[PDB]
Formats: C-alpha cells, structure tokens, sequence
C-alpha cells in the first residue's frame, strides 16, 4: 500500500560536558534502517537493516558527510537558538528535526515534510505545498525571514518530489520480503478476577507489523472508549509491536463484552469474546 | 516544558519459564531525551542490557527500548528503575507477565 | 537517501 522514509535528527547541548550531541535515524515505515551518533568512536551512518547494506560505498561516504556536516551546523543552530530566545548558556537544549516524503501504492509522491522543534516545542514546519513556511513565535519567524530570502522551501520541494521519493522507491524494491510485508497480529483475551464483582477481560494483539492497529472494546455493541484501559503500542524487538485493551467488567457479564481488531494484515477486522 | 515518561515493562514473546526470552522495558513520551533505564532481577541490576537508537515521536517526545535475553522462571522477579529529571526518585515497574 | 543542503536557523 502507501509507505513513508522519515529521517530523525536530535541535536542535544550539554554544557560543560563538551559539543552538542547530534544524533539521527532513519526509517522506511516502521523499520529502522540508518542511525547516525556524534559521540560513537567513529562517528558514521551504519546500515540497520539487511536491504540497505547492499549500498555501495560510495553511499556510505556521502550520507556520513552529510551527518558529519549536520553535527557542526545543529551545534550552531543551537546557539542561534539560544540568541533568538534570549538564554543563557548555562542550560541544555535541544533541537529536532523530522522531514522525508510519503508515496502511494504506484509510488508517486502523496505528501513531504520537513518539520524542526526546540525545546520538544513546534518551532518552524514546511507547510503540505512544500512552498510556505508556519513559524510558531517571533523567534522562528526570524529564521522563516532568512528561509524566504534563500528559498529553502524550493530546494527542499526538489528532494521530496525527486531524490526522497526515488530512493524510497529503491528501498522497497531491495527490502520487498519485508518492507512490503504486512505481519497480522496474534489474539487473545485473557481473564483476571478482580473481586466478587468484577472481572478484568484484556484484548491481546501481538507480533503484528506494521504498527498501525485498532483495539477496542463493546459492551452489547456499543463503544467502551471511556472505559477502556489502552495501552501504547510498543516494539517486541524482532520488528514486530505488540498491544492490548483492558476493560473492567461487572461478574457474570463477559459476554456482552466483544474485541474488534482492525490490522492491514487482515483481510477483514476479527471480533474476539472471552472463552472459558 | 518536561514531560515524564511511561513505563512498560514486558517479554518478546509469551512468558513460559525454563524458556529463554529477551525482557523488555519501553520508555516513551519523556522530554528532554537523558534518561536512565536498569533492568534488574531480584533487585540487583542486570549487566550489558542494550538499548534502541534514540528516536521520538510525532509530538516531539522521546522513546527508547531497553532489552536483555533472560529465562523467566517462578521464582525470579524482574522489574524495570526509570529516573528522569521530571521524577524526584527512580521509579520502579515491576514486570507482570500478564501486562 | 537524505538531502544534503543544510539551512541555518
């Protein structure tokens, strides 16, 4: 179906414990496949998935510049930063980044993006006609001003309609075994007696891929989302994520309780009860 | 602002004791991104536990996985001891193999 | 593949 790269990058200041820490990864969906680590011994990007070693060196070479020349620009956009808002430079701060394209079952471009934060806070984003730019404050207006004057928006549209979406394309031919391979979740509801008058049932989902799922709880059909206690869905660490919804129900009453599962890797959603 | 991060810890696959397993412990939602996770067992921490690639999400938080191989038995209890700045004390999570 | 023009803030 659709799928997405996204790269991540996270630029940490730590004042008396040397240079801001620069940091980045970069994932195809929800698959892990480049990270990058100012503080490593010898600091380079490093495949982290099987598709990707198949890059040559000359790959190699030119996507650890980029993070090489990216460590000493965030380190200089941290102290920009810490201009723009008047800080001192005393304090930690941080800045981040997440920008790549989203393409469609044919591969055309559905979407880019080149959003950056400060402080875990929205500072300037690139608006969806990848042509404007949405600054949050007056601070982030200042460097939408040098943006405008440079045409940053123009040279980032090239990229996302050319190169991010060209080699998304390459990496979902190479990791086609896995990357177009969408893995259903494994269910189950389990039960746990709480006291004389309720009981716990919890909807298990587990070793699915990608992410994206829906759990949910009905009591006599209707919606329990006020009631239902939703966990977030976290990695197993073989690539797949697991997830569960618990809901506290009165003693006697299990079956006019009912799960609904909604995963790509299922044909149609699954409707689980309680088995005894 | 600081946002405190949530606790998970769990198992790769389902808990069968005498059978190896890798134990998991998930902080996410946490800003800034220092944080500091031990898996211990029986209380005492666990050694050469790895950890995920700092990575966050779309509301800028920050979430990372700590991970060991281990064989859960009846006996042995494992929790997870999460500091952060937002938090006065390491908070414990003890693992629950129905959670 | 990452872009690799970098604009300051």
């Amino acid at each position: 179906g659709s799928h997405s790269m996204r790269y991540f990058y996270t630029a940490m200041s730590r004042p008396g414990r040397g240079e801001p820490r620069f940091i980045t990864v970069g994932y195809v969906d929800d698959t892990l496949f480049v990270r990058f680590d100012s503080d490593a011994t010898s600091p380079r990007k490093e495949p982290r998935a099987p598709w990707i070693e198949q890059e040559g060196p000359e790959y190699w070479d030119r996507e650890t510049q980029i993070s090489k020349t990216n460590t000493q620009t965030y380190r200089e956009n941290l102290r920009t930063a810490l201009r723009y808002y008047n800080q001192s430079e005393a304090g930690s701060h941080i800045i981040q980044r997440m920008y790549g394209c989203d393409v469609g079952p044919d591969g055309r471009l559905l979407r880019g993006y080149d959003q950056y934060a400060y402080d875990g806070k929205d500072y300037i984003a690139l608006n969806e006609d990848l042509s404007s730019w949405t600054a949050a404050d007056t601070a982030a207006q200042i460097t939408q001003r040098k943006w405008e004057a440079a045409r940053v928006a123009e040279q980032d549209r090239a990229y996302l309609e050319g190169l991010c979406v060209e080699s998304l394309r390459r990496y979902l031919e190479n990791g086609k075994e896995t990357l177009q391979r969408a893995d259903p979740p494994k269910t189950h509801v389990t039960h746990h007696p709480i006291s004389d008058h309720e009981v716990t049932l919890r909807c298990w989902a587990l070793g699915f891929y990608p992410a994206e799922i829906t759990l949910t709880w009905q009591r006599d059909g209707e919606d329990q989302t006020q009631d239902t206690e939703l966990v977030e869905t976290r990695p197993a660490g073989d690539r797949t994520f697991q997830k569960w919804a618990a809901v506290v129900v009165p003693s006697g009453e299990e079956q006019r309780y009912t799960c609904h599962v909604q995963h790509e890797g299922l044909p149609k959603p699954l409707t689980l009860r309680w088995e005894p | 602002i600081q946002r405190t991060p949530k606790i998970q810890v769990y198992s790769r696959h389902p808990a069968e004791n005498g059978k190896s397993n890798f134990l998991n412990c998930y902080v996410s939602g946490f800003h800034p991104s220092d944080i500091e996770v031990d898996l211990l067992k029986n209380g005492e921490r666990i050694e050469k536990v790895e950890h995920s690639d700092l990575s966050f999400s779309k509301d800028w938080s920050f979430y990372l996985l700590y991970y060991t191989e281990f064989t859960p038995t009846e006996k042995d209890e494992y929790a997870c001891r999460v500091n952060h700045v937002t938090l006065s004390q390491p908070k414990i999570v003890k693992w629950d193999r129905d959670m | 593949e990452e872009f690799g023009r970098a604009f300051s803030f």
